[PDB]
């Protein structure tokens, strides 16, 4: 539902990939003519970097425990 | 095998509990011995082949009596006999080896038709 | 008694020691150039 609005805005590709690579603000300010919120940049960086998202007796038991213990537009949902 | 098969066909699709429990105990006891070529002895090998035939009858008959129910434990056991080839390979003169492999591959085919049914 | 005989017909945990068979077909030697007690048992003519 939301992508066409993103393609409506023009600088989105540049700033997002720069957010992907965590570029320093100095390189951003060299060729981008609109102010970019630094505290937003750090926050998105922090969210981006968030990462919270005997051998024969076992065969008889596991074959019972894994095969008898009955466990009751493309995928694009990774 | 003959008695339980007549037992299963008699109570076909009618459902019950005592028969199911008895078959559950029988399949639980006979399951570990299934497809176990421990001491490669033909007297043993012929006996355990009958064990394979017997355990094929018990699972079929157990499925017969509980037909169309979607039972859990009956599904639990038949899932077991479904999976894992077991047998001589894994864990638990050219035409001759062909026939030697032919016997084992045919045994797996017969073991599969029962669990599939 | 019913349970104990079924255990005799169906020994579940009693039989299987380790389940470690070699599963290869044993080959019997028929040569008559070596003299042994076992060979003499199976080979008669000498």
């Amino acid at each position: 539902f939301v992508k066409p609005y993103f393609q409506e805005r023009k600088h989105l590709v540049n700033v997002l990939l720069y957010a992907m690579l965590d570029l320093p603000e100095e390189e951003l300010k060299e060729k981008i003519n609109f102010n970019v919120d630094m505290k937003a940049l750090l926050s998105l960086v922090d969210t981006l970097h968030d990462s919270d998202i005997i051998r024969h007796a076992m065969l008889y038991e596991h074959i019972l425990n894994y095969y008898i213990a009955w466990v009751p537009k493309s995928s694009y949902i990774k | 095998a003959g008695r339980i098969l007549a037992m299963g066909i008699r109570f076909a699709s009618t459902g019950n509990l005592k028969i199911r429990n008895i078959l559950l105990s029988l399949v639980d006891k006979f399951l570990p011995l299934y497809q176990y070529p421990g001491k490669q002895n033909l007297d043993f090998r012929l006996t355990i082949s009958v064990i394979n035939v017997l355990t094929n009858v018990i699972v079929v008959s157990l499925s017969m009596v509980m037909c169309a129910s979607g039972d859990l434990e009956v599904l639990r056991r038949v899932k077991y006999l479904h999976e894992v080839a077991s047998g001589p390979y894994s864990d638990l003169s050219d035409p001759t080896a062909y026939l030697e492999d032919k016997k084992d591959i045919d045994d797996h085919y017969g073991k599969f038709i029962s669990t599939n049914l | 008694g019913i349970n104990k005989v079924l255990d005799h017909l169906a020994p579940s945990e009693l039989i299987k020691p380790v389940k470690s068979c070699h599963n290869k077909p044993s080959v019997l030697v028929l040569d008559d150039r070596i003299v042994d007690a076992a060979t003499k048992d199976l080979y008669v003519n000498g």
